[PDB]
């Protein structure tokens, strides 16, 4: 029986209003600005690279994603900001390299293929970071993954980057063996020489697929074997496809083109015998009753103003039908149940400066979740954080710590979106990128540091004051200025979107409007891998 | 014409999607957002382009999954605003669509490799391409030449040093050490010349007899 | 999604050759035989005894099959060739017992009946070897099992081979307390007297169901009890249905005819309670592309002629659709994966004498294979076998113990089929008799020993003359044919089809046109038993 009509959230926001008008119009710069820049990103290398690219008879890695995926499905590509300015003067788009995860032969799966195109495709210490990031994720979810190896080797004025520590190069290996070691599944494709980077990988990985010509499987490349042993020999006698089919063995197929090997790959993928199962009630989805783009008039682009969350979530879940829990008690924060293309979530959100009773109502939500084996998602919008003489007495840390501890102890699957300011140990809080989230994602207005800029002036000026002070010249009353000024500009450049997706701090900038479908992809992705049971240490009353 | 070859593309698509759906539904989660044929990418505008035949001539169509489910093709500088739909009447299909503003129903019936548009003022014959490693010539490419696989007397040859080359026929008879095999022409050309004689040996993965190019 | 189009395999064999002639010929002339050898073997014990158990009442053992099944359902009937001429002047048709697995009340089950006819149903010893046979198929396929008896005792004249030894008589008792141990049910019906062989069975089974008249349950027969207590007594006053129903309580239930027995046991089986679970993905089967009859003109009756096995695979699986791998290196073996009646499975075959790489590419299949949880279909044609001075260099042996490894160690089910000539050690490698494959078939052309006679011939031949040499007076030239014509007749004796088939050592003699069918059922039987991880041992490098 689910007769019963329910509440549904959110209203009709006043479109004449000034304020909307302006808001929309902030909005609409910053995503025409992100749409640009990913333009420029996914033309690549350059024009003369994709020149001589074809000119091998390759096709371009975009070319193969889309003809490997199965065709008319959605793709969600990674990280695409990486490297976005990160180097003094080398223009490295995406990484050099374009992640994403996709359902091939009706198995969701994630594709990690290189682009031979941008600097050869060496491996800059981002480009390393990002594959990691990817892999884990794989690992996590549970996830078969593909590689398109076409890359050359590691970046050699940069080696103290790559080759040495324990999150460096070389640990995608490890994370090959342990895919391997339990059953996830691992597949390789070569269409491009290799030399030790993409060497290995084949060999790492339990099937095989080269190209006739352009594939080349070989651990030392002609000029390291000749500056080494010095003997001197093409790629070829070490690599092809068919040197190393017939006596080799490395290469478990034998492709001709490009094509042959996708068609190939699909076949592999269809042979693998794995089914999805789910373990969570499911139910038909309809669309929320509010168009989605209204966020943009009720957001804007400045900190500052305030929009509540139930806004945003009436937007968001499936027919706008929400039911808070323990509303009156800690309205500072919200929680409360909710569906997403028929899958059940638990909403957390912010709506102000965390208080001890917001911490509290929060830990009591988390046991609930976990109990009843519910995902969970954040929208953290902590414009300020619990500070105070009467709130440190009663302990407002100690509850920040519940807070703490129920998040980490959690083991249902987690995703966090940063819709607005992020700032303080809040960020700790409500699942910060720390705290291993399935996923993370910022809108292209949210700034995200430890403090913001004024507080960190101020206190610097105090603390030198006091100890000039102490030193006989006290911090005069000029200079104040002069001092606040550096603070105030550098973390505003260390709170820019992109700053932060320049490295893999967060796994991509969406805009508004497309919020809800990610979200979905998102969590049909992750219920792949199987809930499992959530232990929670000491509770410090 | 060129609206015509628009229509075909559609066709193949919608094709697709249903059969995308059928295997959703037997499957467990039909819920999911991956099951919709929206082929929706993040930021960008998914692309595919395709290749139809069209009597003589090939024609690149390229297809851009517009936002809003319309469905953008471009033809030698000429692009076409489409939007379609599959119905049945009673046990064949109708392809209902608009292109550019103009709207007509046909009968979409899809063999193996050819794409038929049945209407009232006529009807319309296109040719879906056959991968070259799916037609079998890719698996003639695969060897360059002939191989022994065992080493062997050969106890003679059916094909001379300029002989003519028919499909099935027997290079030679080999017999060795409690086996005999019989080695086969690898391809129709006809023979450049024989590398082995009566009576001789030939290794694992050895030349036995050779062919002009194809 | 599954709309990519695959290669099929094999092609249309060329009729009009004379060789297709000639092998069609052969194989029919085989075919024909063994059809008239089993008519004559269904007869059973012959009129007479036909005459007096119809006299009695009872219903012929087939008759009481055909009654038992659910109707219009296959049976695979097992071993038929039992005792084939195998005792020095004594017939025994079938071994003196039918066994077999069929569907009753939509559950699989294995039926075993004695058939009383043939020599009063003693039981001989391939009589016991045959029905511990069937036990133990049933443990593994963990099917339950229904007893038919209407047997005497343990045949007097060959004690030896019957009582004592451990795989001997009365471990079928042991058989049964472990069935009922864990859950696999057992089901006993009673049509005729039984004096200690057919009396602990009823006991020893849960339920039990005897005929009014016809069916005496006793331990010992109205003889034993008079020649060792000196008291004489008919077995009704030990037996009866009646007598042991009211006070005894060793029977269940009490049944009229023989038609009221076998409506009673489809009642409780009914009410057994079982449900049957797959655990593999299933998709919609089709039939091969080509016709199956083919296969005679394709293999012939002679050894020495060599057919490719990716012919008889496009013969057999579903679509003639298949995927080699690793197809180019090891060319000798061939590996691949394909569907059979909605099943996957890994079908693995031989073309010629084996190497090294052969024994990798096995090894490394069937790891696949078993981290996958897919069946496993041998298909042997062991010609010759792995011998070389450089083959022995580079381990050639030890490259085989790594085949007799992995597939010892696997634990998915396994099933194999002598097409071709089995010979040496290879019978070990692909899953012999004694590396327990769930069954085991021969085509009646197949000769199956340890050596080639001629090998045996030469070697005998080589030794008598060196040692006779270091005597003084070697080996003669004279004698040499003298020696070898005896050996090669024994061999040819014991590597008959029939030979083997009259002993246990395989499962039956199918024709190759049936050949489809038969597997399908063994298949479904098998994934009765859930699959189970599979360990393995030291990989010795
Ligand atoms: C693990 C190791 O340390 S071994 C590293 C040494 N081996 C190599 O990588 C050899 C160079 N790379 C290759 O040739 C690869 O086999 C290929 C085929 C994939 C690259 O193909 P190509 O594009 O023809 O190689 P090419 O040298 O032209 O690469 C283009 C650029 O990438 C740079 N580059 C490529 N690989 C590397 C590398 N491993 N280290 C540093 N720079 C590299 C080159 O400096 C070159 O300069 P440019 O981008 O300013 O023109
Ligand atoms: C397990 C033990 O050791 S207990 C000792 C064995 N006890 C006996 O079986 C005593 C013999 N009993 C019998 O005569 C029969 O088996 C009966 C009465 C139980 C039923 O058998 P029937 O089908 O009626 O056969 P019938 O009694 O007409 O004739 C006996 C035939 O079976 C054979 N036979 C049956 N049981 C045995 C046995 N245990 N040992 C040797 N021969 C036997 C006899 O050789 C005889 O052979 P035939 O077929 O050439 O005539
Ligand atoms: O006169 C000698 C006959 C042997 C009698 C054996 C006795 S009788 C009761 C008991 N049951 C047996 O099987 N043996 C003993
Ligand atoms: O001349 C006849 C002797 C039979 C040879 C059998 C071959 S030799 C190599 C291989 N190993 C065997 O055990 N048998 C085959």
């Amino acid at each position: 029986y689910h007769g019963d009509s329910v509440a549904s959230l959110g209203t009709q926001p006043d479109l004449g209003s000034a304020l909307y008008q302006e808001n929309y119009k902030q909005m609409k710069a910053l995503v025409n600005q992100l749409h640009e820049r990913v333009e420029h990103i996914k033309l690549g290398g350059g024009e003369k690279a994709r020149a001589l690219h074809i000119s091998r008879g390759k096709l371009l890695p975009r070319e193969r994603i889309d003809n490997l995926i199965d065709p008319g499905s959605p793709f969600l590509e990674l990280s695409q900001f990486a490297g976005y300015q990160l180097y003094d003067n080398e223009e490295v788009p995406g990484g050099g390299i374009i992640t994403g995860i996709g359902r091939v032969s009706g198995v969701e799966c994630m594709i990690i293929a290189n682009d031979a195109t941008v600097k050869g495709g060496a491996y800059y210490p981002v480009t390393v970071k990002k594959q990691l990031r990817a892999q884990e994720i794989a690992m996590q979810n549970r996830l078969p993954c593909i590689y398109l190896v076409d890359s050359g080797g590691a970046y050699l004025p940069r080696q103290a980057d790559v080759f040495p520590d324990r999150d460096h190069f070389g640990r995608t290996f490890y994370n090959q063996a342990i895919m391997s070691s339990k059953n996830i599944a691992q597949i390789a494709v070569v269409m491009g020489s290799c030399t030790a980077g993409g060497a290995y990988v084949p060999a790492m990985a339990d099937e095989n697929i080269i190209v006739r010509k352009q594939g080349t499987i070989f651990l030392a490349g002609p000029p390291l074997v000749k500056a080494a042993t010095g003997e001197e020999v093409s790629a070829e006698d070490l690599g092809g496809a068919d040197l190393h089919c017939r006596k080799s063995g490395v290469s478990d197929h034998w492709a001709l083109d490009d094509h042959h090997a996708l068609h190939l790959t699909r076949k592999v993928v269809r042979n693998l015998n794995y089914q999805k199962k789910l373990d969570v009630t499911i139910e038909p989805s309809e669309e929320p009753l509010f168009p989605a783009d209204e966020l943009y008039g009720i957001v804007g682009a400045n900190l500052k103003r305030s929009f509540d969350v139930r806004e945003v979530i009436a937007r968001i879940v499936d027919g706008s039908r929400f039911t808070e829990f323990k509303a009156f008690y800690g309205d500072t924060l919200v929680t409360g149940f909710a569906r997403i293309f028929g899958y059940p979530v638990g909403i957390v959100g912010n709506n102000g400066v965390l208080f001890s009773e917001s911490a509290k109502k929060g830990t009591h939500f988390v046991q609930l979740c976990c109990q009843r084996n519910i995902p969970l998602l954040f929208l953290q919008n902590i414009t300020g954080f619990m500070v105070g003489r009467e709130y440190e007495a009663e302990g407002i840390a100690k509850d920040g710590a519940k807070m703490v501890a129920a998040v980490a102890c959690a083991q249902v699957p987690k995703i966090t979106l940063i819709i607005g300011g992020s700032y303080g140990a809040g960020n700790y809080g409500m699942c910060g990128r720390a705290y291993s989230p399935r996923f993370l994602y910022i809108w292209p207005n949210a700034r995200i540091s430890v403090m913001g800029g004024e507080q960190a002036a101020n206190v610097l000026a105090t603390i030198t004051k006091d100890q000039r002070a102490r030193e006989g010249k006290q911090f005069s009353s000029a200079d104040e200025a002069a001092l606040k000024e550096p603070i105030i500009k550098k973390f505003e450049e260390e709170g820019n979107p992109y700053y932060s997706s320049a490295r893999v701090w967060d796994d991509g900038i969406i805009d508004p409007a497309d919020t809800r479908l990610v979200l979905g992809l998102s969590f049909s992705a992750a219920l792949n891998a199987p809930i499992e049971k959530t232990d929670f240490g000491i509770f410090r009353m | 014409a060129k609206e015509s070859l628009c229509q075909a593309a559609l066709g193949l698509i919608l094709k697709e999607k249903a059969m995308t759906d059928t295997f959703t539904l037997q499957a467990h989660d039909q819920f999911s957002p991956f099951s919709s044929s929206s082929g929706r990418r993040l930021n960008i505008s998914y692309t595919r382009n395709m290749t139809l035949k069209d009597g003589k001539n090939n024609v690149a169509i390229a297809v851009t999954y517009n936002h809003d489910g319309s469905y953008s093709m471009q033809i030698e500088d000429k692009t076409f605003q489409v939007l379609g739909n599959l119905y049945s009447e009673g046990d064949c299909t109708y392809l209902k669509c608009s292109v550019n503003g103009v709207a007509s129903k046909a009968k979409l019936i899809i063999l193996e490799n050819t794409i038929y548009l049945f209407s009232k003022e006529g009807s319309i014959e296109i040719d879906i391409p056959v991968p070259k490693y799916l037609s079998s010539v890719s698996s003639q490419e695969t060897q360059g030449g002939p191989l022994a696989p065992m080493t062997g007397t050969i106890e003679k040859v059916f094909v001379k040093a300029g002989d003519k080359v028919k499909a099935g026929d027997s290079l030679m008879v080999m017999i060795a050490m409690k086996m005999e095999h019989t080695i086969k022409s690898p391809k129709d050309g006809t023979v450049k010349k024989v590398f082995y004689r009566e009576g001789a040996q030939a290794n694992r993965h050895t030349p036995l007899v050779e062919f002009e190019e194809e």
